[PDB]
């Protein structure tokens, strides 16, 4: 794992080009960023529209075929053969969607939220923003939602928008050998991390209909200095993506004048009279946050021990395709078993089923366990919300909730592309609704005991107990419900669920980051670590170069095979810092004492190794002056600076190599991400 | 006096007293065909003549409708139109609300046949025998009409009430049921699929 | 021997539906007859109260009321209540809907005197003079009752009478007040708007 | 003007303090920040509720006295006495309100928003966060609004919440001379700027019902590094503020469980399906942003020249009182002349006029120019958004929009506590409704040309053109209209308004900052600035101190009376650290001359440090030394002298610094950057 070099060099070639660009009148590299942020938002909204349309048509076809087969063998009596169809139809879509993740690109597995959360921190997962990853993740999340797994499709929209963002901003393909002569200025890691931040915000905004929650998501992960123009561009892209999704889906729904679907999930309207809360049920919400904190801890611990089994045993690509197919057949079978043995029936209440399956009901009514399945989980989240009381049976809703918990915990580390927000919101709104049935039983039909109000708090509690998002998730929940007064009980519930969750276990997104062993700087230094200085956490025998260094020892430092370093201060008073990629581009063009920033950005993705460049014996005795190619003002800390002081220069102004100096300006020690996340 | 301020013009009092005559008739028709829901087939000419009597005043329009904060002739006609739209009585009528459509008059004749067979076949086992064949074609014709009117996009309240009575009389209060023993093959395929994960997890753990 | 309430009603509840259908057709025709000269809250306030009694005598409630997705007696009683509380006919009645209250019959008496005094003095110069005090005591009583309600719209029966009287007094009579008051308003307005330029010049020059 | 000193020293006393409070049984200090922020939110919400109830009951009594005499003299004659009564009542309330700002505390004049932006930027305006400043701004807003001025009250909640947040965060009242010592740790100005940010955000959320707009307001100002738990505490205080206002106003209005008043202004709800927008009127929305930018530039130019007239000539407090009285008298007469001469009458629908005047109307109708006045401007804004078409005569709104534009521009620089958000929204919703009346006429009453929707876009356009804030204003408008899809046209309109307005003149808050010579720092380096290096920005001769030197050098450096510097790098001439003036005064008052001096001894005189004139050292004390090792900042931030100006400016701004030491190729101090050399460009 390598870091991205987000801090610019500001060398002589940087200063010479920024003078050349501000001599051509009406300097235009700033308007290009606005064009790119608009295109990022438009394309993220279009990919969300493509996923939504394809998933609803293919799921419509599959459930229509399965419904037509249950209806045929109902009174004839061959319902064993109709379990075999739905087990096979789930297994066939999950087979195709798990081969393309396990055999072609395994970084597409799961949601890409830990990987983009690691990219905005500053490590590069190796294939995270390639075009092949985008294609596989979009086709795989479609094939895994159609394959019937206990998953969602909103989580993978963050990674898709970030890949689009890193793709169109470069003006190159890099997989197709296309060099468009259009931008060429944005091919550094500063611009890329800024645009991927914009694309991740656009992905959140398309997923939930929450643009400001997407902006706050991008500001939490990627916790930098305040940049007014970047936050304004990110907000611009986020609004563009919400509007583009809504506008193309309203054309497809046949109206175009009702901009009514801003996200991929739409919580509805909470301005009702039954939806109002009072101050006396604030500790009821605190108790629900306690319950959501302890169930998310059980969810995370059972998934930790399930992930630990799989890394040691189910880790061959053919062996993890077979696991996903079996989970698909078992979800089909457990759904059919709960549907078959269910007894409550129910008539239509205005499109509340959309595949009304009469199995054994009384010819005007329909099987209501079959309506908990056979729906999208989004429609089930919206229907546990907003329904009038008496709409659910406590036995069947309680038995659906218990089963879906283990099905969604057992479907998270599978080798498919898949989200976990919508399973968490469905688990929480289900036991949130059941808490409302008991409240409406123990107090009579009181107006404040509306069970659709408690599904919201329960969904917030379970989503906060599994993944411990507080500030962005409160704004997402408050912005999807269109009610600003709900953010006070929602934020109390999310505080309580984070505290009660963090006492037990780490949290689902951080836990897989920790199991994949990436460095991953946190928000602050650890609490019992204020007594350390910089001289404890630093790398003390620093390998250095000089301003006028001989060439035969530059190639000797870069060829060591035990000390794979990428940052070299050039000195022994500190004069600056040079990178490994720059000083390989210096040796390729033979820049000796025996280049105008186009060349240091020409070979920019995947710089060549030192075992690809041939220096003759006569050229190992000449000199390479590094004085105009080095970063002349690197960031330094004194040797006595405390660890919270050096943690916050590193994380905020996102650094790669931090030099520790004496009071003689003598280089003693070097600080990077590994030296500074191991405490 | 000036006209229209304390009283009514004489060519405007007559057009209120005939709309008063047909609206009482329509209200009485609704409440008399209320619970055996014969609504859309009994009250359609009274409804059409209420609509015509309002069209014959909206063509003293300024002296009846737009002359008060409370518009009694407006809100009572709008109530009749909301009643007519919510019943979907246009499904029961053919093309121009002249007579009952062929679909509904054919459906309401089988409903009579099915109820006469229910009465003649009066232990509900002689009811369930010899009359499952009429309930089947009745339910299939109901599904046919329901998908037929879905090819335009509830049905008419006159046919939904009849099918509601028939299903409520057949499923409960007759308890005509089909046994359909299919538990044993369903359990055996359920247990076989749920036993595949423990085989996969053990055989990958041992090997 | 088809069971009761499935194909049709028993006659103990049928006749109760019939005499709900009687008093509800009388009330609708009364609402249309006494509509534009709005005598609504006083012509048939007893016809509204017999409907509420017939709506209470049906509580065979699960037979008639809640047996269908289209509950005709329920929606018609909701319509009559929504008409009755939007017309505010409780203000025209005294305490328990026995007869008209003293205040409203006194106002209608003054309204009758005001229109007869309009009719006697019928170029409406004889109207504005010699009939102004009746209009003023009528408007004073209307304002008194309008403030008496706000402590606790008025009844539509008295609001339409005041609307007729005001629309008759303002236009087609053109009674008005001369109000020669423009010149002192001009004087006081020009005096105050001239103070800022005096203040600004006096603070500019003395510096 | 001085700076905050937001960066902690982290001297050996600080390390001793943290290490000592970390050995106790339980560390309570992070939990105390949460109870301080909850109290900040509760008290900000209660101050907003107090202002709302008192303004409602005082202005309710005032318009009944005026209506009772306009209705009395309208048939007998004598309407000039009701004009004299209304001008005299306005003059009396604004007399009392302006005499307590002009004579007692002049810094409470206007809204507190430029002063709070300067405090979050790191400038100390000498009275901002102080108890006498709070009680005159709270009471002066009431007397400014009840006195009939063309102002708003929602604007100065930000300064009120900021003063509450800076006052209760200490357990000490420096005005009432009491000390209930509970919050001693937080007397250190790193905490104080972090608490004022939460109080400003709570003021924004109690003003508009927009909590996320408060957090984004106080993140834009105070543009620091990302602090996750500070931002989460600010969001906590902001939510508690809007909830406290909504709950106590629901108790006051009756129907306790009807929470329908989140802010002091409530825009209503915009899901009526006549409010929906399309994609082809996106360039119609861009055209309104051009109009808002041009009209806001006109507004700011007129207010600039009026303010430049008032600096030179109307600066005595008595003349400022007379000027405030004459504006309040003229506002009454302008309103009365437009009410008297108007021939527009309409009947009342429901609660629509709230004090109707049947002046010359036909006994069931009421004057509609009298309803543009005599209402609260919040009610005029809300009615301009949600009334159906045909509800406004174009000539009436035209004359009201024309005179209220010039009344609001003439009232802003007065010596009263008063906001300008609500007059800007009312100006813009007024011509925005006229522009919807014009589009509904050309298209023949099209459904998409609903004029209430265009009132909303024009209000945002005018508020963007006058004060040129984006990204905080955009989220406030999204969160008050309760509509996510509206944030796309509102963002487009605010972009267009800011871009069109910036080519003529600066924003109103920026103009009132720079008219009073405040050394204010913008978000980045001005134009190109990579051609300008750190060597050419900073002060080239630097007065340093040694680690262990005689105090006669200390006294002579501190009592120079020609420089007045507050930061001194301590050297050998290699840099060793940084010492302040205040710390050095505490080191001189106690006779710490060459371990009984803990870090609580620097927080004793923390707001008011004594001058060097209060320290008396003898001839013998001047010859002994003072080892500045335990007390200096052992690691100040430092740039080399070849560093670019954006690399210098970004480091200084994001850390809240007030001293940045410029250094050699060795560790030898060659310069110093101290906030005015970054603001000179
Ligand atoms: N020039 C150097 N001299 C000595 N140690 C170094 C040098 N550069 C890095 N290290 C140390 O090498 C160890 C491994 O980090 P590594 O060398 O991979 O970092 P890097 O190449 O600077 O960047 P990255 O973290 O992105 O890989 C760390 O302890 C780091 O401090
Ligand atoms: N110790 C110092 N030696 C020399 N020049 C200094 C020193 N401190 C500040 N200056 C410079 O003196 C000028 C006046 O600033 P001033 O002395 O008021 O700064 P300060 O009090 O240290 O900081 P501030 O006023 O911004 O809080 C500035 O150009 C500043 O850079
Ligand atoms: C007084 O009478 C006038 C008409 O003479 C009423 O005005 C009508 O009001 C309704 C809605 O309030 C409109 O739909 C009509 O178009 C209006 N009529 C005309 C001719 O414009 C008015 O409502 C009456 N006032 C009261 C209190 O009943
Ligand atoms: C079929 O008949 C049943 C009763 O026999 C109807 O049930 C009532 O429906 C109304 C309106 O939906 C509810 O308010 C009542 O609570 C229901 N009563 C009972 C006892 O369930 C049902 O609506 C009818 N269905 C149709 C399609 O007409
Ligand atoms: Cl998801
Ligand atoms: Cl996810
Ligand atoms: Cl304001
Ligand atoms: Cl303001």
């Amino acid at each position: 794992y390598e870091s991205l070099d987000y801090d610019n060099s500001e060398n002589q070639l940087f200063l010479e080009e920024e003078r050349r660009i501000n001599h051509t009148a009406f300097r235009t590299v700033e308007i290009k960023r606005w064009v790119i942020c608009a295109l990022i938002g438009i394309l993220t909204g279009l990919v969300a529209c493509f996923i939504d349309i394809v998933v609803e048509n293919l799921a419509g076809l599959k459930y229509r075929v399965i419904k037509g087969n249950i209806d045929k063998f109902t009174e004839k009596g061959g319902l064993s053969f109709s379990l075999l169809l739905w087990a096979t139809l789930n297994a066939a879509f999950v087979l195709v969607g798990s081969v393309i993740v396990a055999f072609i690109e395994p970084v597409a597995a799961g949601s890409g939220i830990p990987q983009i959360k690691c990219f905005l921190n500053g490590v590069k997962i190796p294939h995270v923003v390639r075009l092949k990853t985008l294609v596989i993740k979009v086709s795989g999340v479609i094939l895994s939602v159609v394959g019937g797994l206990a998953v969602g499709k909103e989580g993978p929209m963050i990674h898709s928008g970030s890949v689009i963002a890193a793709g169109i901003s470069q003006g190159r393909s890099t997989s197709l050998k296309r060099d468009f002569k259009i931008f060429e200025y944005f091919r550094r890691d500063t611009e890329k991390r800024d645009f991927v931040s914009a694309g991740a915000a656009a992905g959140v905004s398309a997923a939930f209909g929450a643009p400001v929650g997407g902006v706050l998501f991008s500001l939490e992960e990627g916790a930098s200095f305040w940049n007014q123009f970047l936050t304004w561009r990110i907000f611009f892209a986020s609004m563009i993506s919400t509007f583009t999704l809504n506008f193309v889906l309203s054309i497809y729904h046949g109206n175009m004048w009702d901009l009514s679907s801003p996200g991929l999930i739409n919580f509805g309207r909470f301005d009702s009279e039954k939806m109002a809360y009072t101050i006396h049920e604030i500790p009821v919400f605190i108790a629900m946050g306690v319950v959501g904190g302890v169930l998310g801890a059980v969810f995370n611990a059972l998934n930790y021990w399930l992930t630990m089994f799989r890394i040691r045993y189910i880790h061959r690509p053919c062996l993890q395709v077979i696991e996903a197919v079996l989970v698909a057949a078992v979800t089909a079978t457990v759904a059919f078993v709960l549907i078959y043995s269910s007894r409550d029936c129910q008539p239509l209440q205005g499109g509340s089923m959309s595949y009304p399956l009469q199995l054994f009901c009384a010819d005007g009514e329909y099987n209501s366990m079959a309506a908990a399945f056979f729906n999208t989980p989004e429609k089930s989240v919206v229907s546990l919300f907003h329904d009038p009381p008496g709409s659910y049976n406590p036995l069947t809703l309680g038995l659906f909730t218990l089963v879906y918990f283990f099905l969604a915990c057992w479907t998270y580390g599978l080798t498919v592309s898949a989200g976990v927000f919508i399973p968490s919101l469905l688990i929480g709104a289900a036991w949130g609704r059941l808490f409302g049935i008991s409240l409406s039983y123990l107090t009579g039909a009181a107006i404040w005991a509306d069970p659709g109000k408690y599904a919201l708090m329960g969904a917030a509690a379970q989503l906060g107990g599994i993944v411990r998002m507080t500030l962005s998730l409160t704004v997402i929940m408050m912005e999807a419900t269109s009610n600003v007064t709900y953010g006070f009980p929602i934020m109390l519930v999310l505080m309580t669920a984070k505290i009660v969750g963090d006492v037990f276990i780490e949290g689902l997104y951080d836990m897989h980051i920790q199991l994949q062993s990436v460095p991953f700087l946190h928000w602050e230094a650890p609490v019992t670590s204020h007594s350390l200085t910089a001289r404890e956490v630093m790398s003390t025998p620093v390998t250095c170069l000089r301003r006028r260094e001989k060439v035969g020892v530059i190639v000797d430092v870069l060829s060591d095979t035990a000390s794979n370093h990428n940052g070299f201060p050039v000195v022994a008073r500190l004069q600056g810092l040079i990178l490994r990629s720059q000083l390989i581009v210096l040796l390729k063009h033979k820049v000796f004492v025996e280049l105008r920033l186009k060349d240091f950005r020409d070979a920019y993705p995947r710089f060549p190794p030192i075992q690809s460049i041939h220096v003759s014996q006569d050229e190992r005795e000449c000199t390479m002056d590094l004085s105009e190619f080095m970063n002349p003002s690197p960031y330094t800390v004194p040797q006595e600076a405390s660890l919270p002081r050096v943690f916050k220069l590193f994380r905020a102004l996102g650094l790669r190599h931090l030099v520790v100096v004496d009071n003689r300006n003598q280089v003693v020690g070097l600080v990077t991400r590994k030296d500074l996340a191991r405490y | 006096l000036p006209p229209d301020l304390p009283d009514l013009d004489p060519e405007c009092r007559e057009l209120l007293l005939d709309f008063a005559n047909s609206s009482a008739e329509l209200t009485g028709c609704l409440v008399r065909s209320a619970r055996p829901v014969r609504l859309c087939q009994t009250c359609y000419p009274l409804f059409q003549q209420v609509v015509s009597k309002m069209d014959n005043i909206s063509r003293c329009a300024r002296s009846l409708l737009m002359a008060d904060r409370m518009q009694i002739v407006v809100i009572l006609s709008e109530f009749f139109n909301t009643t007519w739209q919510e019943a979907n009585c246009a499904n029961c009528l053919t093309n121009n609300s002249e007579e009952l459509s062929n679909s509904t008059v054919y459906f309401l004749n089988l409903f009579n046949h099915t109820l006469t067979c229910f009465e003649h076949n009066l232990n509900y086992s002689e009811v369930c025998k010899n009359c499952r064949e009429a309930y089947k074609t009745l339910s299939s014709l109901y599904s046919e009409m329901q998908k037929m009117n879905e090819l335009e996009n509830h049905l008419c309240i006159d046919v939904e009430d009849a099918m509601n009575i028939t299903r409520k009389l057949w499923s409960r209060t007759f308890n005509c049921s089909v046994p359909c023993s299919d538990t044993v093959p369903v359990i055996a395929v359920s247990v076989f699929i749920l036993f595949l994960p423990v085989v996969f997890y053990l055989s990958s753990f041992l090997h």
